[PDB]
């Protein structure tokens, strides 16, 4: 659960996850996590990236997802771990 | 479970 505070904050995604925003429709340049975090939900699910059976798991290695991650799957009950590759591909407006 | 919910608990 990323904070409440958290949520709001104003961030600008590197070219790459932008690619993959505007893949999905997003048509910003800047944007609250909260709003890169329901836009990258809806990628995995429009790709259909995460595993039937159990749904947790995402394979991305033959994905834009892992190039920009710069992994070949996680597991979406990593928090810390997507949190982290998350920041990785953004600047927080500001700091 | 859902992908969705993990998903949502994630965020």
């Amino acid at each position: 659960q990323i904070p409440a505070s958290e949520q709001e904050t104003l961030v600008r995604p590197k070219p790459l996850l932008l690619k993959l925003l505007k893949s999905v429709g997003a048509q910003k340049d800047t944007y609250t996590m909260k709003e890169v975090l329901f836009y990258l939900g809806q990628y995995i699910a429009t790709k259909r990236l995460y595993d039937e059976k159990q749904q947790h798991i995402v394979y991305c290695s033959n994905d834009l997802l892992g190039d920009l991650f710069g992994v070949p799957s996680f597991s979406v009950k990593e928090h810390r771990k997507i949190y982290t590759m998350i920041y990785r591909n953004l600047v927080v407006v500001n700091q | 479970t859902s992908f969705x919910e993990y998903w949502a608990l994630l965020l």
